[PDB]
């Protein structure tokens, strides 16, 4: 009978329950993204890197919800490498920082996959 | 210095020398106590535990003044027969009350003092109420002055009758019944006490057929009339869900059980009642339950002061004669407590203070419980003109019905104002007054016949 | 067919054939009628008076139906000596009552008969609530159960402190009392009931010091705190508005002494609650008015069945070892009917009737009065963990102050617990277990000596 | 559509397959109170079905051990939990009770797991 | 002590020696099973999934008491026919149940159970509403009595016509016939099921012109009227 | 017709509701569910979590990764319905909550 | 006259006024438990053991009355040593947290005891 | 303008005798919510004064004798009858009992004299 602990299991929404994501699967997930016609675009933070509510707090209303943008969302790209390459990019100047992939679905206008890319060392 | 430790009360609540402010409240407290507790330990044990006092010491007395505030046992009267039942006469002073509210007063004065176990029994008496406090209070929402001047109506005891049986009639049969009554001569019907909103007949219903009905007889008869509508409910919601809807129905008078009801409830209902110009009547239904009994409760007096200051209309007052007890010279001295500015010091009435109650409205006495046509001229001699007599046997019983009883009644009644007036003995001739009225209504004689040798006496 | 006239109560309302049936309230009046009185009729005249009778007969009983509505006596039964006494069983029709309503059922059952001339006394001993009636009222807004998830709060006995003096303390005065006795150990303190607002001390200014005092103790101590805020009040808007501002501190909990109140004031009040989230704790205060004799009155046992179904989380019980009365066996009935679904008739105890309650919440019983120390392995003996017991003296009593009068009490509770807990015999190891727990407790042990001798033993 | 046509004494059995609503009349309608986009987006959530988990027993839990197990299933990975269809407000378990209960566990999961949560 | 896993239905919501208490709601249910499933069993399947009970094992169960809480299955019945069609009996605690509320008596009672694939078909036929439950209701709020005496009609059935064409008809043109249907002697008109307020007619003007309607028939028989 | 689809339905951009599955469902049943549903869909368990030997957080993490599990391989490039069962024998070796679940529920279908 | 200190002295609930009981009275409190009929469960928290306010405020509401659950109530136990098998067990997974024995009344569906088995160390 | 240039030490003596408004602030304000052309024209008379008198004795008298003369002041010839200053509601007589006979009193020597009468 396994008792689950209750701190250092921190998560970070779809796909932080397997095991962390190695290249190959980091790549073949950005793949499936490009293949159902989404528009891959990589966000990162710095500070607080779970939900909180600082300055309000009604239904629905969550803060710590937005992150930074790298850049500008991926129209253009056809290859995955070209993804990874940016992941590459901003660890390599933020290295103490939340990284996510995420993908558009320009008809509908939501996000359509999102999974962590990147952690610090400990949370 | 903060001793601790238990100390008897007497050291600081018994205080022979103490001199009354106009503004205390002043309480009589019939004290039978144990076997070898002392007058005065029994009398401070009582003056503490309703004021500021309790059993062992506490040094949060030294942040205060207990002179400023306690409740002071100022005098011990060695009491007639019973052995050794005696009177404790306390004095609260006036910081220790919330104004407009009955409930405080009775929290302090009659919270816990009454089931101490240092006692045999405890009764109170009478209650002094300062002029300083009467006057945080609206008391009744129109007085024996308005209701008499609103509904035009002078010179005799007001009449009414309360609907039988006490339940189980159903709404629609509840106004036909009040036609009846109202036309054939009644001031006012009424709702029984337990009429409330019950499966047999829920109170809306009731309303609107009552209302019909008083309006229906006041065209008939061309006098003003007035059913009284129970708002009394297991919620303020509800007693105001009532009184708002006969207030839409335009129709003069409520009811509400007071006691029962509760004070809270009620001084909410006069409040209302002076807001939108409703006359309200009290019953004072469970009131036996606590005054009852001579060595231990509360007397009606005291429970009639409360009314006074929470407002109420009329007030039941006992019949002195009918099937319910209470007794004339004591049934006596409460009537000029609900009714007058001034009561002075009566003690063969039970009267144990001087009572001023700088001009607070007077209640109408409501006497009801056994009545009948014979019953009429003692009843015109105890209460006066300022009373509201109440017959349902009276009227709900006579051969002919409800229109006649009215007749009955209505006519007995007049026929000893009149006698009265002329210069007649209403105790010592009234047995004729109404046999010469015998001989002009057919409605009366025949409810002489029927409760001819009906006496209630025990 | 109608005839007019008096007839005998017996006739109509005395059915010693009676199947009462499950919907029927169930009454257990103690009677000593007068002189002459046969059983029988005393009986029925009280199942009459307090139902749908009258003391002469009424044409529009034709129009409905008796069979279907009247209160029956149904069973006397004999009661030692002469005195002629007896034990009168009446059975009053559901349909007779106002739904969710204390108050119907208290002026109906217990309104007027009382006070029937026709009797020396009187006595409402019992009440057997059908379900079928109980399941029309929301009762405690939580219930014992829930007060406990709410506060965290397990395994032992409640701790509350009223303050003293009753009266004449200010705001900020209280306040720093009601600190000093949370963070110390105590789960509550109280308002005493006298205090509401007066001149010495306005509410809302004791409600900010008792809250800022509320949780200054709580982060300090770790441990849930309350204070017994009482909106008991002059009228019923006044009442709302102080639970209001209690809503909005965050505060735990609220008090109402709920007969001097009244039903009405107190039902809109843990209707309000259990709105509001509020805890509701009850003070008897008035009750030995009521409730003291054994020929006259109420039992408080009723009182608290009527309390139940009214509403509120906590209600004083006695003390049994206490200054004020309560004998154990007694006390240990009325105690299971406000905390038990179901209860067994009785009669030793004095529970007339079988009494189901069908998941209606339970109220916690508050014990509370002139104990101390010694008591405490009797307290957690008759009462057992589902209680709260409350140190006024008790605590400001204590020598060194309200954190160590405190301190002494929770050690002490806690003692009887673990030696409750490991097999110890509370009435026969207790004093013991107090010595032994002295050792440990300084504090404890300081109470111990001022309080070695004060029983209240009649 | 369906007031009386079915209780049709000159027929066997009625039944209504499909309703074509005309977009006229859709247009006379809010809807849903959010739809799947602003729901989606409100949470944070992305990319997988969402987890919830139905408490039990159906009935007879009181509040406190509703929150105690709306804290432990919200805790280990689910995005909500959720009363059962007949939980409503009943003598076992008063509604306002199991909301702030509930509220509590709620939020000490979301807390414990970074994960945004909805009993 | 709890053991993870599925076990059958009967074992626990399948009491034939149960005695029905005065405040249980008694459910009655024409059951047609699929080919397999015994009586018993469908039957607990039946008091199980409308009550308190779950596919599975779960483990919450010891936390509360099964016994004051569960719906049971306490008689089946033989029904003609094969089919094997039958009367299962079920008693559910009041304890169960919102107070003065239809809503949650019908979700729970009937939520589910009816989609079970391990039936063919399913009905529930009549519910022993318990007397303590009647007493949380206020139900209609008048009733037969209090509408007569309102009314002041006694002796004999009602009358009333809903209008028609059902829809089509103007506001105006709805209490024309209202009133020329009123005054010939029925009790009352009706609006049809169908209206409520739609682009040929808006309820309020609707009212209207059924009120002038309602009226100027009433004074013209001398007879209450309503629509 | 072959979906019972009687009309065309134009919607006129009202939202969409999210379709919520539920009922006898458990760690087995994932990714059938997955492959029908699809990603906006809410998979609700009781049993599925209230019933796994070890608890309630557990059963959580038991249905959370076998979820999880499911998505990632879709996305990889497998075939739910033909390699489904082993999904999750995978998955069962990095989740001991996951497998206890599996044991359990080992042969329940939901099949009439 | 001695002053009871305003620091220092963070309680928890039934017993803590006490001296911590030895084994010997942790087996004979989970021994009045069983005998009783209750059922007994371990609970144990990391972060913060005490009751603050955070999430909202209203009247009746707190927050760190739930811990964390120690695998399931113990259903069909009778011998008060598989208690402290458990407890001790938590210890080693936790050396450093809070743990409460609880006991389960089922008809009643209260708590009917609840006494604190482990404290960490500091504070 | 008056708050305390009136209570200057250097100062024996001190009135504001005049105030010019400027019409700029005028406009700011409602001022009387009818004047004398409106009031004439509900009330319907014209040519000459009104005629008015104030019941006495000041303070003393009860609701019913109030609106006794108020009725006996009205039909004999006034446009107005009045309350004193001082009337206000007292225990001698409640104003929503003034109110209530004395609007009984303002119709009834309405249909008495007609011509329109206030109080
Ligand atoms: O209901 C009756 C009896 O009516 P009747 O005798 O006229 O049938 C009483 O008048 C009052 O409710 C009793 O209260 P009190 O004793 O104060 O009057
Ligand atoms: O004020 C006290 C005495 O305080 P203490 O004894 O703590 O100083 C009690 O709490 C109640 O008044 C007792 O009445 P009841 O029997 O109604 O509870
Ligand atoms: O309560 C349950 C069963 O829970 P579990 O099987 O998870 O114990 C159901 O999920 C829905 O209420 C049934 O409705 P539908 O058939 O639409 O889902």
């Amino acid at each position: 009978m396994q008792v689950w602990p209750p701190i250092g299991k921190k998560k970070f929404e779809t796909l932080s329950y397997l095991p962390p994501l190695t290249r190959d699967q980091l790549l073949k997930e950005v793949e499936y993204l490009l293949r159902k016609g989404w528009v891959p675009c990589l966000e990162f933070e710095l500070k607080k890197g779970f939900v909180y509510r600082e300055h309000n707090k009604s239904p629905g209303y969550y803060d710590g919800r937005y992150w930074t943008m790298w850049k500008l969302p991926m129209f253009g790209t056809t290859d995955p490498a070209q993804v990874l390459k940016e992941l590459d990019e901003v660890k390599k100047e933020y290295p103490r920082a939340f990284v996510r992939v995420i993908g558009f679905n320009n008809v509908r206008q939501v996000q359509c996959i999102s999974f962590i890319a990147h952690t610090p060392e400990s949370y | 210095g903060f001793k601790a430790g238990v100390k008897d009360y007497k050291l600081t609540y018994y205080t022979p020398d103490y001199q009354t402010k106009d503004t205390d409240i002043l309480a009589a407290f019939r004290v039978t106590p144990q076997p070898g507790v002392p007058p005065e330990e029994a009398g401070a044990a009582v003056a503490a535990e309703s004021s500021t006092g309790t059993w062992t010491t506490v040094w949060t007395d030294g942040l205060t003044s207990l002179d400023r505030y306690k409740g002071r046992c100022y005098e011990i009267e060695p009491v007639p027969g019973e052995d050794n039942q005696f009177i404790a006469y306390v004095a609260y002073p006036l910081d220790l009350f919330e104004e407009g509210s009955v409930t405080n007063m009775f929290t302090s004065i009659v919270g816990n003092v009454f089931g101490f176990k240092a006692l045999r029994a405890l009764r109170l008496e009478d209650l002094r109420i300062p002029y300083a406090y009467v006057k945080t209070f609206q008391g009744p929402p129109h007085g024996i002055q308005v209701e008499r001047d609103k509904l035009n109506k002078y010179g005799r005891p007001l009449l009414g009758c309360t609907i039988k049986p006490k339940l189980g009639l159903s709404a629609k049969n509840y106004g036909r019944a009040v036609y009846e009554c109202l036309r054939g001569g009644l001031d006012f019907t009424k709702d029984d006490e337990n009429v409330n909103s019950q499966p047999f007949m829920r109170w809306r219903d009731r309303f609107l057929f009552c209302a019909e009905a008083i309006y229906k007889s006041q065209a008939e008869t061309g006098e003003i009339k007035g059913h009284y509508l129970n708002a009394t409910a297991g919620t303020c919601e509800e007693m105001l869900k009532r009184a708002v809807f006969a207030r839409e129905l335009g129709v003069p008078i409520v009811m509400h059980d007071y006691l029962t009801g509760g004070f809270t409830a009620n001084t909410t209902l006069s409040h209302y009642c002076r807001d939108n110009g409703l006359l309200l009547h009290i019953h004072r239904a469970m009131h036996a339950v606590i005054d009852r009994q001579k060595n231990h409760g509360m007397h009606f007096r005291v429970l009639a002061k409360a009314l006074r200051l929470s407002g109420g209309d009329h007030i039941h007052a006992g019949t002195v004669v009918g099937k319910l007890e209470g007794e004339r010279e004591i049934t006596l001295g409460f009537v000029d407590l609900l009714r007058d500015d001034y009561i002075k010091k009566d003690r063969s009435r039970g009267i144990y203070f001087t009572q001023d109650w700088v001009s607070l409205p007077g209640v109408i006495p409501v006497a009801s419980g056994g009545i009948h046509v014979w019953h009429m001229p003692a009843l015109t001699e105890i209460f006066g003109d300022d009373s509201v007599l109440q017959f349902g046997g009276g009227t709900l019983g006579h051969p002919w019905g409800n229109a006649p009883g009215a007749v009955a009644n209505r006519v007995a009644l007049e026929a000893c104002v009149q006698a009265r007036n002329e210069g007649r003995d209403l105790a010592r001739e009234g047995n004729a007054i109404i046999r010469e009225a015998c001989k002009w209504s057919p409605e009366l004689a025949a409810a002489c016949e029927v409760w001819k040798e009906i006496k209630f006496e025990f």
